[PDB]
């Protein structure tokens, strides 16, 4: 989106401070805003789904250290 | 060195001679780590050879110690000028400077106003100094329940051997006092040290 | 020389001096020093090693008292009150946003090290001294207050928040308010070169 | 041959790779620094300006750089880091060029066509502004001092800079008022504050001892005439095989000393410049202490400085032995000063001196030299901002930021100019917008959002409008709060062009033998 | 200059040397005896049951002997005996305790532990003395 | 530093010892030789005696001394 992953991300945590209703980056546009009245729309379902992905292999494969194989 | 080799005279030109000095920074605070606080380890350390100085004191370690860098050196003066202050705080200036310093730079390069990036590090300094001088929540010997006695209880609660703090409690009432000394902004504040104290098997 | 005649003026003057010998030891001791208000107290024990124990202790009770009579402000000692501030200084950055959302909680993120370090020095489990202080730390209290609605404490000797609020191994906030800006100084103080050169 | 293309090449590598962190330019950015030299030291560097003079830097295209810089000063009093930030800027285009295979010298003189109409678009960009009015002057000099390291007193500064010019300055319009007819002149003791702004000529020299000539009517000359006495400038037949021979000659050497220097206050000296040449003595030291019983000012051997400001100033000549009596040719001096404040420094002061209209002697006073050099260095550029309106009317931006204001236009009038030149110029036309990032740029991570944009942000501020570099944001650098006399900058690109423009000459190497 | 070192790799050299220096002492302490015999670098032999006595006449190691030494002085400043027990019975404590007890993590109750060691001799020693 | 005990030390001893005295079974008695000791004098010195061939020139041994 042409930004600053530094400067405008803290923007946006700054807009979820300070707005916090949907404020976020717009690749599309090339700003920052609310992305439900920027009009950008995915279910939450599948971010639901992104969580229940999201942690379940980070906390599944960082419960093995301990790692066997037998290729024999 | 990191990264280029290229110019002597620490020219490392950004962020290598900046890690090199975050390198020496992170380098000189360790010892402070460890002797932080008064669980802060104390170090025997080697003066020349058999020439030694036990000490858990940063800044008096510090002054053993020379600057190797200037990393090392910005920090060695700022340390020893907040032993400088006074003794409270030597450990506790050193080592959250050699985290900032890759913290203070990343924003300040980018300019935009480049004048007020580490006021971002000061405002905030403001505003824990308010929050700072707002703290009677903990360490209060502007009044106790006995005032100086249990203050000075509490700490000969601090400080306790025993049950001292019955007696002492009131001893270090009796010694601020003991003490009458011109002091100045108007203190009846007067100096702990010169107390007429004596010892009794 | 001996010789000399003396004259009253380098007589002091009391309601009386009597001599009292304590301890085995005889001391002068002026009952109603005229010219000033003074005092001394003789400490009882054992040995003077268990004096020498017990002044020790008598002298931070001193200090904290002085430095108390220094500032009537003061913190806690240790980091715990960057534990409080570090948190809300970063949420003080959180709105900021941009470049500022970064620096003040740039800052107050590098505020940690102290305590937890020293509660490892005490072998704390730091994780236990951001455990017990930053969790009563919220907006719930944001409150230093003057009072305990969340304990902001930290005990150096122990390394872990105690529940004392008088102690004399605590700091007002004399030494608190320069250590924060010195700190801040090292982020700024190796900066001010402009350019870069080498010579020959 | 391979070393001509290579040794600019090598050339164009060396001094190029300088001037690049000899950008951090200006800015609290990046890392202090020890110095271990060349031949080795540790030696604790800042402020790459005085870092430029510090620098050392030695290859044949090296040289040219300290020389590059220290001539912004003595040009400006200015944009001594900001010579050599564009100087690098050239240094880049020429490779492209020369990667393209265009003919150095069919480069060179692109340098030219680049200095010929870039002065004239920062002409363009120039706000005029009075060089002989106290408010340009104040507040340009402002600029400066609001910058320097004393902001304070650069409120009493600025007024004597606008007075030291506007007396030494010629009336009305005026390119004047040099760093030589200003004389800065030290007083250890006094205070920022009682740094003192002189019409006249203060010979910074140590008058001796004190007690001695503060009154009116001085005769200040450098004299080359020696006082003469048995064994100082008279002739003696006696050898000393003995204590007595020794002795005899110095009774009558003191005393006949004693009666010259009347005859030096008899001139009506209260003051003398002593040559610096001796024979046995010349004026010997109870000669001094001889002249200071009369009130005349001495020093021995004095400084050849003020030898000169007071020949400069006053028109002082060659005076007559003082057994012929004098030619009176010391300089006319109404008063002999010796100022004493803070209860230090001996400072003299010759006031109803001969002066052109010219020649203002600022004292520099303070509790410290450091105190002293504070404001002295910031009076400097209150003197040479102002010096620099004096000797071309304009306001400009500082910080470099109008350097890409020429840089949009620039290029178009290369992509006008329609030559090979217009390929030449054109690609420095643009590469010259490189100095506001390369100020930022020396000190943290996460880097590259502000550089690309800056050179956008005036781009898109198009020409009449663009980002300050100090200030920040988007308004036109001319008049910001951030501003220089046009000269400043000029002259950077003149003195880089050349330079520069020497390396393309550069055809393999020689060293004299 | 500035210098730093850390952790078990110093300690471990403190347990090192008071430890092998406890060796052949504790050996030569009491009735049961031998003795430590310096090797001269020109086969000079220097045998005794002091090592305090060996210790000196070649290197002293900086990490445990350079204290041993005067706590080894200490002892026989004190009562005017007793270089050759201190040395064995802080290497002994010195073995064993740390990376043990630092393996079970912690440098503080170690050191306290030498407090309500040291009273229990003088707790047990006076009774049964 | 560089310590050598117990059981291997006290080795290098009684294998000095031990095999510096065998060198002397050469000696004591008729059936035995006098042994020729040289010096830096170059002197060839004829001693069945222990005492004069072990005081004069010998191997550096802690055992020697």
């Amino acid at each position: 989106a042409g930004f600053d992953a530094t400067n405008i991300l803290n923007k946006l945590r700054a807009r979820h401070a300070q707005g916090g209703t949907w404020y976020g980056v717009d690749i599309n546009n090339e700003d920052i805003a609310d992305n439900f009245e920027a009009f950008v729309w995915e279910p939450a379902m599948v971010r639901i789904n992104a969580l229940t992905a999201a942690s379940e292999a980070a906390c599944l494969i960082v419960s093995v250290d301990e790692t066997i194989k037998n290729p024999r | 060195m990191e990264g280029p080799l290229s110019v002597f005279g620490d020219r490392s030109t950004g962020e290598t001679i900046r890690s090199q000095n975050v390198m020496a920074a992170a380098s000189i605070a360790n010892i402070v780590k460890s002797s932080l606080g008064p669980v802060g380890l104390d170090k025997m350390l080697v003066d020349d050879i058999g020439d030694v100085t036990i000490t858990n004191d940063g800044a008096t370690i510090l002054k053993l110690l020379e600057v190797e860098h200037p990393a090392a050196k910005v920090l060695c003066e700022l340390a020893d000028l907040q032993d400088k202050e006074v003794g409270d705080g030597t450990t506790s200036v050193v080592i959250i400077a050699a985290e900032l310093l890759k913290n203070a730079d990343e924003l300040v390069k980018q300019k935009i106003h480049p004048t007020s990036v580490i006021s971002g590090y000061r405002l905030a300094c403001k505003e824990a100094v308010r929050y700072i001088n707002e703290n009677l929540i903990v360490n209060t010997d502007e009044l106790g329940r006995d005032c100086l006695i249990n203050a000075a209880k509490t700490s000969m609660s601090s400080k306790i051997i025993g049950i001292n703090g019955d007696f002492f409690a009131n001893m270090v009432v009796d010694a601020v006092l003991a003490i009458k000394y011109t002091d100045i902004r108007g203190q009846p504040r007067y100096p702990v040290n010169s107390v007429n104290i004596l010892k009794a098997h | 020389e001996g010789e000399e005649t003396f004259e009253a003026a380098m007589l002091g003057q009391a309601e009386e001096v009597v001599q009292e010998r304590i301890c085995d030891d005889e001391l002068i001791l002026i009952k109603n020093t005229k010219a000033r208000t003074s005092a001394s107290i003789i400490l009882r024990g054992a040995n003077d090693f268990m004096c020498d124990e017990m002044e020790r202790s008598l002298h931070d009770a001193l200090c904290v008292v002085k430095r108390v009579l220094e500032s009537k402000s003061v913190v806690p000692g240790g980091g715990a009150v960057e534990a409080a501030l570090s948190i809300y200084l970063e949420n003080y950055a959180t709105s900021m946003g941009s470049r500022e959302q970064l620096a003040i909680a740039e800052f107050a993120r590098s505020l940690l090290v102290i305590p937890n370090t020293l509660a490892v020095n005490a072998a704390q489990d730091s994780t236990d001294l951001v455990a017990k202080l930053r969790a009563f730390h919220n907006e719930a209290q944001v409150n230093p207050e003057r009072k305990n609605l969340k304990w902001i404490g930290l005990d150096l000797s122990n390394g872990k928040p105690r529940d004392n609020k008088q102690a004399g191994v605590f700091e007002p906030t004399i030494v608190k308010v320069k250590s924060l800006k010195f700190a801040t100084e090292a982020a700024i103080t190796i900066l001010r070169i402009d350019d870069l050169i080498k010579l020959h | 041959r391979d070393k001509p293309a290579q040794i600019r090449f090598s050339n164009i590598s060396a001094a190029k790779a300088v001037a690049d962190a000899i950008r951090t330019s200006l800015g609290p950015k990046g890392m202090d620094k020890m110095i271990q030299d060349g031949k080795g030291d540790v030696t604790i560097t800042n402020d790459g300006a005085t870092i430029l003079k510090q620098m050392q830097v030695l290859h044949p295209a090296a040289r040219m750089l300290v020389e590059l810089s220290k001539a912004q000063d003595i040009e400006a009093g200015d944009g001594t880091t900001s010579v050599v930030i564009i100087a690098g800027s050239l240094l880049d285009s020429c490779t492209k060029l020369l990667q393209k295979g265009i003919h150095p010298t069919i480069i060179s003189e692109s340098f030219q066509k680049a200095l010929e109409k870039g002065i004239e678009i920062l002409t363009d960009m120039s706000r005029p502004v009075e060089l002989s009015d106290r408010e340009t002057l104040l507040n340009s000099a402002t600029t400066s001092l609001n910058s320097k390291v004393v902001s304070q007193y650069s409120s009493l500064l600025s007024p004597m800079s606008v007075n030291a010019v506007m007396k030494v300055i010629d009336p009305a319009t005026a390119t004047s008022v040099d760093l030589r007819d200003i004389k800065i002149v030290k007083k250890l003791g006094g205070t920022i504050d009682d740094c003192e702004l002189v019409e006249g000529l203060v010979l910074t020299q140590k008058v001796s001892n004190s007690g001695i000539t503060r009154v009116e009517k001085a005769k200040i000359g450098l004299i080359q005439f020696c006082l003469s006495a048995p064994k100082t400038d008279m002739d003696n037949q006696i050898v000393v095989s003995d204590y007595a021979q020794m002795d005899r000659v110095l009774r009558e050497e003191r005393a006949y000393i004693l009666n010259l220097v009347k005859q030096i206050k008899k001139t009506g000296c209260n003051v003398l410049l002593i040559q610096k040449s001796i024979l046995r003595d010349a004026l010997s030291d109870l000669a001094l202490h001889f002249l200071n019983k009369m009130k005349i000012m001495v020093i021995k051997d004095i400084e050849r400085e003020d030898i000169e400001f007071i020949c400069k100033t006053i028109g002082t000549k060659p005076v007559a032995h003082i057994d012929q009596f004098t030619a009176d040719m010391l300089g006319s001096a109404e008063l002999a000063e010796e100022v004493n404040l803070n209860g230090s420094g001996k400072l003299l002061k010759i006031t109803g001196c001969a002066s052109p209209g010219k020649t203002v002697t600022i004292v520099v006073r303070g509790s410290n030299k450091l105190v002293i050099e504070e404001a002295e260095r910031s009076i400097h550029d209150a003197l040479c901002v102002i010096r620099c309106l004096v000797k071309k009317r304009a306001l400009i931006a500082g910080g470099g930021a109008p350097e890409i204001e020429l840089a949009l236009r620039l290029t178009e009038y290369s992509r006008t100019l329609s030559g090979m030149e217009s390929y030449c110029v054109r690609a420095f036309a643009d590469a010259m917008e490189v100095i506001p990032s390369t100020l930022a740029e020396n000190a943290g991570l996460n880097p590259i959002s502000t550089v690309t944009e800056l050179r956008n942000r005036h781009a898109q501020g198009e020409k009449t409008a663009g980002i300050n570099v100090r200030k920040g944001g988007i308004s036109n650098i001319l008049e910001e709060l951030v501003v220089q006399p046009l000269l400043v900058s000029v002259s950077a690109l003149t003195l880089a062009t050349e330079t520069v423009r020497s390396i393309l000459k550069i055809d393999d190497v020689v060293n004299t033998r | 200059n500035t210098k730093r070192e850390s952790g078990r790799k110093v300690q471990s050299g403190n347990i090192n040397a008071a430890k092998t220096i406890a060796d052949i002492i504790r050996t030569c302490l009491g009735p049961k005896s031998m003795m430590k015999m310096l090797l001269d670098p020109m086969g000079g032999i220097v045998m005794t049951n002091d090592g305090n006595a060996i210790l000196r006449e070649i290197q002293v190691q900086h990490p445990a002997a350079k204290s041993m030494i005067e706590i080894s002085r200490t002892q026989d400043e004190e009562v005017g005996d007793g270089t050759t027990s201190v040395i064995i019975l802080a290497g002994e404590m010195l073995s064993v305790a740390e990376h043990f007890l630092e393996q079970q993590m912690h440098p503080t109750v170690v050191i306290s532990a030498y407090r309500k060691a040291l009273d229990d001799m003088i707790s047990t020693l006076k009774k049964i003395s | 530093a560089e310590v050598a005990r117990a059981q291997a030390a006290l080795a290098v001893n009684i294998s000095a010892a031990r095999g510096l005295q065998d060198v002397l079974r050469t000696n004591l008695g008729p059936k035995g030789t006098m042994k020729m000791l040289v010096s830096g004098a170059g002197d060839i010195k004829l001693t069945k005696d222990g005492n004069v061939l072990l005081h004069e020139m010998q191997i550096q041994h802690p055992t020697a001394s």
